[PDB]
């Protein structure tokens, strides 16, 4: 049951990270940063084994600077 | 002297004299900026409070 664990563990985290992600994402918007109207709609989480991807969906797409605040803030 | 025997010359002239100087003056209009300030950021649909 190797790889059920590892999907199953990898899965757990990332939604708690992705939560104050949010909290974070926040934060800077109501500051004069990311700004407002960049929201995302759809997040898949995909998992293999110990190995995982994040993808989120957007329906105005933020400029360059914008996509670096937003993957420094996650990460 | 420095013209030549034909000289050109010119019928009509249009020119403005003035006799006070209290009549020197005009106006224009301007916006008044202090009650009808001027818009930004026109009228959206509120979808994402934050």
């Amino acid at each position: 049951w190797t790889g059920t664990q590892n999907d199953l563990v990898n899965v757990s985290n990332h939604h708690m990270a992705y939560d104050e992600y949010k909290k974070r994402v926040a934060e800077l918007q109501r500051q004069g940063k990311i700004s407002i109207d960049v929201n995302d709609k759809h997040h898949i989480v995909r998992v293999f084994g110990d190995d995982s991807t994040f993808i989120m969906t957007y329906d105005e797409p933020p400029s360059a600077e914008e996509v670096h605040l937003m993957c420094a803030t996650f990460v | 002297a420095v013209e030549m025997y034909v000289a050109v010359r010119i019928s009509r002239f249009q020119l403005e004299v003035l006799r006070d100087l209290h009549d020197l003056v005009r106006s224009r209009t301007y916006l008044d900026v202090s009650k009808s300030p001027l818009a930004t950021t026109p009228i959206r649909v509120v979808e994402y409070v934050r």
